[PDB]
């Protein structure tokens, strides 16, 4: 239930992507950067938090940012 | 595209754990993942514990999505398998994740559309004192 | 944009090398490209990256 | 590596227990003077036995009383423990 | 809303244990409730303001009716030296014979406890002198109460709810309260002081059956409506009064006389009621400064506006400083936390100099738990101050309106006066830790000649030019010449020179060398204290390492681990590391206080005068040393009265060290433990019947944190509330 | 209270200013 | 103490019963999803 | 005299801290023989306290109540040697540092790799800056003067 | 053990005499340090229990500490060649 934000600084790295372990970012068409490449978050649903979204993206501060909300049982990555 | 069908494809070998499903998974949601494979190897489990998967279609149900991403993303890694996985309900109603298009979410694709997409640069969102008693946080505008 | 070589002074304010200078690489010059130059900084930041890219109006001292 | 760092603590807490038992044990039932005729005290005269089954006992008969020597050393040979 | 919490949706949907803990924290931050708006918030502050008056006095009225019922408050009125106030009756099933014995003391008939709250001085000096009156004084507290809560009933109902801009009249509200809270309440102060407690100090009874009938003075009222005001301070008493009797007692009602009681030690009753009288008349003259719908007054938005410098030195001045103050709730009740604490340290640091009850000074257990308590409280409400103050930057600052005025200049240089306030925080903290190691050292070797004793001759000057005698510095009021001693020569000077020139009180005690270095320790925790809080204030709208800090809220866990390690980021975690700061600095101050007065009521002031300018000297000369009947509260050999501190004591240790449990481990381990407790509850027989319905998780990270610093300072003020209450009581200086 | 009906004045007090915080409580809710 | 009868009548009313009954109203009202 | 302290060579409790420390020292002495090392260590001791027992009441210093020199950092004239005399020898060596610092770093922060004259120190050129370092105060009010002292395009940024 | 040790002394009474086997300079007042251990020396009190070790080892004069220092340096430098 954690909200995912896609700023337009995005130069297509798509690192994000492939970095976060729920698949929740993928890549879209979008003209603008170099490549048509930007991320998307259709199933922010399934983000547990784990921010390893951000520690990738090689911008100046950000252009994927997580922001932590309501807690529920996907999001808490419980198995019990 | 059409989502793959599951079916009652055999498992791989496994001698057993104390980390697998839980009451979880017959009162909510359980996953369960598939894959092709031209031989019979040694593979770890997700859960603790190593298995041999089968030549051909093998089928295995976890208890998390993060797990089956986890063994996919090895799988592609290091065997060179493509997969799938779905999500099961209590009612016995399929849901396919993963593929949600064929290709996986790096590579791009046309037909495909932009979500929490904001056309602004990361520092320009207003402050959180003029949005407030308005449940806009400062982002979703 | 700004010509290569040129040494120009950051402005973006939420950038770690605000009001720092740093020398152009390579401007793009593609008709729909929102942030074209890219300047690289001789100081990482905390995430290490030394490389950065800026719109042409966010960014200029000369 | 953050379980080895969590583990350290509890090992130094079970050694220094080990050490804090021989020490007071040692001092209350081993050791001692014996003078002649057989009569034997020992150092701090046999109080581990009553006084060692409450954490007051361990606080007052052992930290406080055998803390006595070291807070007053300045001034003598053993200034450097103090 | 059909959940635990009804004020929030994000914890109903919980299915977690987590919905329970994060329930009962945020239930009073009633801004970040769902459907909030700026009417629903004010009333609901307006009645829970109603009930926390309901609960204070229902405590008061409380203590009243226990003392009065199990006290032996008459009997310690004929005789305040030599009985012990009891504060209750206790009634415990676990209690053995040498308990009930041994707590028996006082007079009771059974096992009670000791009131160290100096109440009985307090009720005893305003003039109480039977049990009916504390039964009278309780039945009226809980009426008062009982009237509190029903104002807050009322004006919760439809019909008399207060509009929000009611609450923001700023004006009459402030006009209101400085003439009559301040002004008209200390009045009848006055009146009842002239009426009440002046009279049964000179020995008559008064009381309702005959207020109308004797008059305060032989003259009343008279002189006073026609201007000859000294006749009201024509006879005083004298030196051989006793207090409580007529022996010696004069008929003057008002007088500044200064200094202390003979007998009593502690100041006149007529200098309190002139006292209230005056600063009565100064808060009444006050009031009527705002206009309210009266046509004169002033408009306190234009008085700020008009204070802008010419020459641009501060910028825009405090143009736009009242629409801040006014809508933001925070930033009134950081202004508020601020100066209330400061005169919550005043009131600790005059109560023990000038002890304002009668036979206050003799309870050498009593002045130290008060001056504890209430410099506590000080921390505490000094680094609410500071906390509030962050979250009105953070949720309620509007850098727009504030164009340019002295509070956006402040976050425009804040990295000035953090680096300055590291400088300073730094040069202290070496310089002293360096002399006290060096006179360490020196004590160690056996050559106390060469250690560095400094004395404070600018604190001895400033006591010099108040009168003090000792330091031959003759400053100012020391100078039989100087006109500032010619002018109070007739008034008060014959007492407070007498009183301070004294060497027996807590009148301006005598300083040396170890109480500089005791001054400057506290004030290096004072400034280490200001640059945690003040860092976190400033950098909670947003640093480099985290730009937009604002939008994350005021108490978030981290950042992730990205971008070299973002643990411990937020404001909230700012206030968490000065709590300890705040506990470290009282304790320090609390310990120089303790210690100063054991030495001086004991009888050996050479003592702390010597053994404290080194280190060891506290650990061995204090804290070692005046442990002995603490710990010896119960052993092999039998147990006494203070076996209940002993307990207590230890029991303090233990929850200051669970503290730690909570500060030094982190989630990742307790998570991972309960996963696989769940899985052995799961698969056992007879067991698996019964079923948890919220998962069990672990705590959260700033939940963590939190229990860890109310485990950590729980233990920190019991073991040393239990320390001062029985090294003291037990010898009684 | 070195009465005795004045403690049953005390108790009979006290539960009505409990039933005032009761209803102060439920408005607040 | 005049009465002395009572407090052996409320400590064990306040610090056995009253728990015991508070906790489980609050338990009742904290576990249930209405 | 001031604070009320009396000078140390007329304080009556001077001469029983300087008269125990001695006894105590020849109590432990007496345990050897007049030519042995720890004779001979003993009895240097014991010259060194009356030598310094015989310089604090010289110098001027005042004493205590309890016979302990007390230190009047006020700026008395008649007792500058204990804090504004020591004092100012180290403002000068500690401004000494501060500056041949501070001019190696901007020496070395034009450069090639900057970073590298940092783990590797270059001794030449810091052994220079350390010489020419001695008249720093004369250089450091120049550098003022001459608005060569402070940058005012600093990165700080806070968004 | 050799150097700056009352091993000698204490052999011929080890119920009398502390070992020690370290001496301070005296330079700023630390040279009471060197507490009185007896048989004519001063300094600290060691307790490593090499005297024990040397006296049940047979060693019985300094020389025959001497020579297996340098024995050992020996070594030292062995291992390091190797
Ligand atoms: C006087 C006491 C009287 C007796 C009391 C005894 C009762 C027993 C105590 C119960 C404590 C429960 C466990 C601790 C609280 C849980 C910790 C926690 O969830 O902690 C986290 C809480 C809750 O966090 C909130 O969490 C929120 C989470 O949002 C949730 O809520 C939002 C709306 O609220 C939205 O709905 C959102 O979707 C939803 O997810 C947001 O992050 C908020 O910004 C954030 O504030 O944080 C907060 O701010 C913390 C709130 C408390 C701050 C007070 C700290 C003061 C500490 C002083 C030190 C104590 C010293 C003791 C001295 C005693 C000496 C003897
Ligand atoms: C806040 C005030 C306060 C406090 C802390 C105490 C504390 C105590 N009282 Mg008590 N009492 C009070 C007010 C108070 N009293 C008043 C006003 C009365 C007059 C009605 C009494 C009448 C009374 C009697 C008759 C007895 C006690 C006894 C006791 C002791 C055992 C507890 C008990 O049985 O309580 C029982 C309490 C009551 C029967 C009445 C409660 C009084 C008010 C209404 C409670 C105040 C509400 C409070 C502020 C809200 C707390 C909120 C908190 C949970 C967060 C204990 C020391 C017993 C004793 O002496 O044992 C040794 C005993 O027998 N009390
Ligand atoms: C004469 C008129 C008058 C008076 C007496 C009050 C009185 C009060 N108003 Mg109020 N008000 C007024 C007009 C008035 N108002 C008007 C016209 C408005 C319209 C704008 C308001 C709007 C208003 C609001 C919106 C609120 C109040 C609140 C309050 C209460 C403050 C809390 C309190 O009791 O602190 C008591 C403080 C003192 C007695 C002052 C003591 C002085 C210092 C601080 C302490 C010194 C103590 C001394 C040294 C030693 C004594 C201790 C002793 C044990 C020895 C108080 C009862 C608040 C409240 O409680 O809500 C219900 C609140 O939220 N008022
Ligand atoms: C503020 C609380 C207060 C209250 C309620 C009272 C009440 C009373 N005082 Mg009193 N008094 C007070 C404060 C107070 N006093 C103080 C602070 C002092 C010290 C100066 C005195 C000194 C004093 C004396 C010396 C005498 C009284 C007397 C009286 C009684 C008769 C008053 C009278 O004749 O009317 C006074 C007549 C008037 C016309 C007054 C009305 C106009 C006034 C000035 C209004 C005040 C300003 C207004 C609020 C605006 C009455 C019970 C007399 C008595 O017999 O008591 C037993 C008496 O002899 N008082
Ligand atoms: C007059 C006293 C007073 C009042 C009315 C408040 C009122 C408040 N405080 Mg607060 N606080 C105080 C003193 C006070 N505090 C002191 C003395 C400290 C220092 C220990 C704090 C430390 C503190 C923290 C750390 C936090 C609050 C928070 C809050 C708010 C929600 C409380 C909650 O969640 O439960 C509420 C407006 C919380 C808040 O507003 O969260 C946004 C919060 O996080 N307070
Ligand atoms: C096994 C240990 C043990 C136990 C169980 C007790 C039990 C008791 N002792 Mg006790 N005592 C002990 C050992 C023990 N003693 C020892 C070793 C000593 C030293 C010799 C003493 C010395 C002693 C004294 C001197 C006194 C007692 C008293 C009491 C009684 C207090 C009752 C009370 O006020 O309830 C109310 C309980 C509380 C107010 C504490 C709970 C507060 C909680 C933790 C914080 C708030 C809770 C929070 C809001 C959430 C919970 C809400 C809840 C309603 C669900 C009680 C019978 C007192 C007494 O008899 O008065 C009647 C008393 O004055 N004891
Ligand atoms: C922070 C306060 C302060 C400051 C900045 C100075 C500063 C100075 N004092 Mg000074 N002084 C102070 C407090 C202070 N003093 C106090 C409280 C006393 C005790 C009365 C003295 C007593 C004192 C004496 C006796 C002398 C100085 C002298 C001096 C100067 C060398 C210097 C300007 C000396 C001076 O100016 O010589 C002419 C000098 O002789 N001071
Ligand atoms: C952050 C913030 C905040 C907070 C702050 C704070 C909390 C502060 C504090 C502060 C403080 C808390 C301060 C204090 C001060 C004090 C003072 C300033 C004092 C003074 C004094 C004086 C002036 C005195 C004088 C004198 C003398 C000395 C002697 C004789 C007498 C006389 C009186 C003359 C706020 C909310 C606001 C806002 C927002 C932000
Ligand atoms: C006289 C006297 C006194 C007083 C003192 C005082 C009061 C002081 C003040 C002071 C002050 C008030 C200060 C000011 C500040 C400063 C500033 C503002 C500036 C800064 C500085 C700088 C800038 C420096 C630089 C440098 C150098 C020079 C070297 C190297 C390092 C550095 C670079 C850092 C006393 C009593 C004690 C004693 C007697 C005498
Ligand atoms: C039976 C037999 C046999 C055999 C024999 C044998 C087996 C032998 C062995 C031998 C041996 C087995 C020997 C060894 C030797 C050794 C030695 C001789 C060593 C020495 C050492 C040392 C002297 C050391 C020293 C030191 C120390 C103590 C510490 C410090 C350092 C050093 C290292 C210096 C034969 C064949 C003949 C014949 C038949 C019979
Ligand atoms: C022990 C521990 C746990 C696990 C502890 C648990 C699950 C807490 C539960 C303890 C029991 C079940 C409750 C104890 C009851 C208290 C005496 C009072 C409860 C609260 C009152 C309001 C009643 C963590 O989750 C954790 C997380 C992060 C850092 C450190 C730690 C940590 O140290």
């Amino acid at each position: 239930a954690h909200s995912v934000k896609i700023y337009d600084t995005c130069i297509g790295c798509t690192q994000c992507v492939r970095a976060c372990p729920t698949d929740v970012l993928e890549m879209v068409p979008w003209d603008g950067c170099k490549a048509s490449q930007i991320a998307s978050a259709p199933r922010t649903e399934d983000c547990v938090g784990c921010k390893r979204c951000e520690s990738a993206c090689p911008t100046d501060f950000l252009s994927v940012r997580v922001y932590l909300g309501a807690e529920t049982t996907r999001s808490m990555g419980l198995a019990y | 595209t059409p989502p793959t069908l599951n079916a009652d494809t055999p498992a791989p070998i496994f001698g057993g754990s104390t980390g697998g499903l839980l009451r979880k998974a017959q009162v909510e949601e359980f996953y369960v993942i598939t894959w092709e494979s031209p031989k019979e190897q040694i593979f770890e489990m997700p859960t603790g514990g190593a298995a041999i998967m089968r030549s051909g279609p093998n089928l295995l149900k976890l208890a998390r999505k993060e797990q089956c991403l986890a063994l996919g993303a090895r799988l592609r890694t290091k065997f060179k398998i493509q997969y799938q996985f779905y999500r099961v309900f209590p009612n016995g109603e399929v849901q396919y994740l993963h593929p949600k298009d064929g290709v996986y979410p790096e590579k791009v694709n046309a037909g495909r559309s932009p979500v929490g997409v904001n056309n602004r640069s990361i520092g320009k969102n207003a402050n959180p004192a003029e949005l407030k008693f308005a449940h806009k946080q400062a982002y979703d505008l | 944009g700004p010509k290569r070589g040129s040494i120009v002074k950051v402005l973006r304010r939420e950038s770690y090398w605000f009001n720092d200078t740093g020398k152009v690489v390579a401007v793009d010059q593609a008709p729909g490209v929102r942030y074209p130059v890219v300047v690289r900084f001789d100081k990482v930041n905390y995430a290490g990256v030394s490389t950065n890219n800026y719109s042409p109006d966010e960014l200029e001292a000369a | 590596w953050d379980h080895v760092f969590l583990g350290l603590f509890w090992m130094y807490n079970a050694i220094s227990v080990v050490i804090f038992h021989f020490s007071w044990k040692m001092q209350s039932d081993v050791w001692g003077s014996i003078s002649d005729q057989g009569v034997v005290t020992h150092i701090t005269g046999g109080n581990f036995a009553q006084s060692s089954i409450t954490i007051n006992g361990w606080l007052r008969d052992f930290l406080w009383a055998q803390a006595s020597q070291v807070i007053q050393s300045y001034g003598s040979s053993l200034s450097a423990y103090g | 809303a059909s959940r635990f919490p009804k004020f929030s949706r994000g914890l109903s949907q919980d299915p977690t244990t987590r919905r329970i803990w994060f329930g009962i924290a945020t239930a009073h931050d009633f801004e970040s409730h769902d459907d909030m708006t700026e009417e629903r918030l004010y009333q609901k502050i307006f009645a829970s303001h109603f009930g926390q008056l309901a609960i204070i006095f229902l405590w008061t009225s409380g203590n009243l009716f226990h003392v009065a019922w199990q006290g032996n408050f008459e009997a310690w009125g004929q005789d305040p030296l030599h009985v012990r106030p009891i504060a209750h009756a206790i009634w415990d099933p676990h209690f053995g014979q040498p308990a009930v014995e041994a707590f028996t003391r006082g007079g009771a008939s059974g096992p009670v406890n000791i009131a160290y709250s100096g109440v009985y001085q307090w009720w005893y000096t305003i003039g109480l002198r039977t049990n009916q009156d504390l039964y009278g004084g309780s039945i009226f507290l809980l009426f008062v109460s009982a009237l509190f809560l029903i104002a807050g009933w009322l004006h919760l109902q439809p019909k008399w709810k207060p509009s929000v801009s009611w609450f923001k009249n700023a004006e009459s509200r402030l006009n209101h309260h400085l003439s009559g809270l301040f002004g008209v309440s200390s009045l009848a102060w006055t009146g009842h002081l002239v009426h009440v407690a002046i009279p049964e100090s000179r020995g008559e009874h008064v009381r309702w059956n005959n207020l109308l009938t004797a008059l305060p003075h032989p003259q009343g009222l008279g002189p006073f409506f026609a201007g000859q005001w000294n006749v009201y301070a024509q006879n005083p008493d004298s030196n051989s009064h006793l207090f409580g009797t007529s022996e010696g007692a004069g008929t003057a009602i008002l007088t500044f006389l200064g200094g202390f009681h003979p007998q009593t030690q502690s100041l006149w009753l007529t200098d309190m009621a002139h006292h209230h009288l005056a600063i009565a008349v100064i808060f009444i003259i006050a009031g009527h400064m705002y206009r309210t719908n009266f046509g004169i007054g002033h408009s306190m938005k234009e008085i700020l506006e008009a204070h802008t410098p010419p020459g641009g030195r501060l910028g825009r001045g405090h143009k736009g400083l009242y629409d801040t103050i006014n809508n933001s709730l925070h930033f009134q009740l950081g202004l508020a936390l601020a100066s209330l604490g400061v005169i919550t340290s005043l009131v600790a640091q005059h109560m023990y100099s000038l002890p304002p009850y009668a036979f206050l000074a003799q309870d050498f257990t009593t002045q130290a738990a008060l001056y504890t308590h209430h410099q506590y409280i000080a921390g505490f409400i000094m680094t609410g101050a500071f906390a509030h103050g962050a979250i009105f930057f953070i949720r309620d600052y509007n850098p727009e309106q504030n164009k340019d005025n002295v509070l956006a200049r402040m976050l425009e240089h804040k990295e000035a006066i953090i680096s300055h306030l590291s400088w300073a925080s730094l040069f202290l903290g070496f310089h002293t830790l360096g002399l006290y190691v060096h006179n360490d050292v020196m004590l160690a070797f056996g050559t106390p000649e060469k250690q560095i004793l400094i004395e404070p001759v600018f604190a001895q000057w400033i006591q010099s030019a108040h009168g003090k005698a000792l330091y031959g510095f003759d400053v100012l009021l020391s100078s039989a010449d100087s006109p500032a001693f010619n002018a109070g020569q007739t008034l008060w000077l014959p007492g407070w020179l007498d009183a301070i020139n004294n060497n027996s009180n807590s009148l301006f005690l005598t300083i040396g060398p170890g109480d500089f270095l005791v001054h400057h320790a506290i004030a290096l925790g004072l400034h280490t204290t200001t640059l945690i809080l003040v860092k976190g204030a400033l950098d909670a709208r947003g640093s480099k390492l985290m730009p937009d800090k604002k939008e994350f809220g005021y108490s978030f866990p981290c950042d992730g681990p990205g971008r070299g390690g973002t643990c411990d980021i937020s404001a909230w975690d700012a206030f968490y590391l000065a709590v300890f700061w705040m506990l470290n600095t009282i304790g320090w101050v609390t310990f120089y206080w303790h210690w100063k007065h054991i030495t001086l009521w004991q009888g050996n002031v050479a003592q702390f005068n010597e053994s404290s300018t080194y280190l060891m000297g506290w650990l061995r000369d204090y804290l070692w040393l005046n442990s002995s009947q603490l710990i010896n509260g119960y052993n092999p050999f039998g147990m006494n009265s203070l076996s209940v501190w002993a307990w207590m004591f230890l029991f303090g240790h233990l929850v200051w060290a669970t503290g730690f449990m909570f500060l030094i481990s982190w989630r990742g381990y307790w998570q991972e433990l309960i996963e696989t407790l769940a899985w052995a509850h799961e698969r056992t027989p007879l067991a698996n019947l019964v079923r948890w319905k919220d998962k069990p998780v672990a705590l959260s990270i700033v939940q963590a944190r939190l229990v860890g610093l109310a485990h950590f300072s729980v233990g920190y003020i019991f073991t040393y509330a239990a320390f001062l209450i029985a090294s003291t009581s037990g010898k009684f200086g | 209270s070195i009465s005795d009906s004045q403690i049953i004045v005390a108790l009979v007090s006290a539960f009505i200013t409990g039933i005032l915080a009761l209803r102060l409580g439920k408005s607040l809710y | 103490m005049t009465a002395s009868y009572l407090p052996s009548i409320f400590v064990p009313l306040i610090g056995l019963v009253f728990p015991a009954i508070t906790m489980a109203s609050l338990f009742i009202y904290i576990e249930q999803d209405e | 005299d001031v604070a009320g302290l009396t000078p140390c060579k007329e304080s009556k409790g001077f001469a029983k801290r300087e008269k125990q420390e001695i006894k105590k020292l020849e109590s432990r002495l007496k345990l050897y023989a007049p030519d042995s090392a720890p004779a001979l260590a003993l009895n240097a001791t014991i010259e060194k306290t009356k030598r310094r027992f015989a310089f604090y009441g010289n110098e001027g210093l005042l004493c205590g109540t309890d016979g302990l020199p007390h230190l009047i950092v006020d700026g008395d004239q008649a007792h500058l040697g204990e804090f504004v005399y020591p004092g100012l020898v180290f403002l000068y060596i500690a401004g000494w540092i501060g500056w041949v610092g501070r001019a190696y770093l901007i020496d070395v922060r034009t450069s090639k790799k900057p970073t590298e004259k940092e783990i590797i120190i270059d001794v030449p050129l810091a052994l220079r800056i350390m010489s020419k370092g001695l008249t720093w105060p004369v250089a450091a009010i120049g550098e003022l003067r001459s608005g060569k002292l402070v940058e005012k395009s600093a990165n700080i940024t806070v968004s | 053990g050799a150097r700056f040790s009352n091993y000698e002394a204490w052999l011929s009474d080890p119920t009398h005499i502390k070992p020690s086997a370290q001496v301070v300079w005296p330079i700023v007042g630390q040279k009471i340090l060197n507490g009185d251990v007896g048989g004519g020396f001063q300094g600290i009190q060691i307790t490593s229990g090499f005297f024990q070790l040397w006296r049940a080892s047979g060693i019985t004069s300094e020389l025959q500490l001497y020579t297996t220092a340098i024995g050992g340096l020996i070594f030292a430098a062995l291992m390091l060649f190797a």
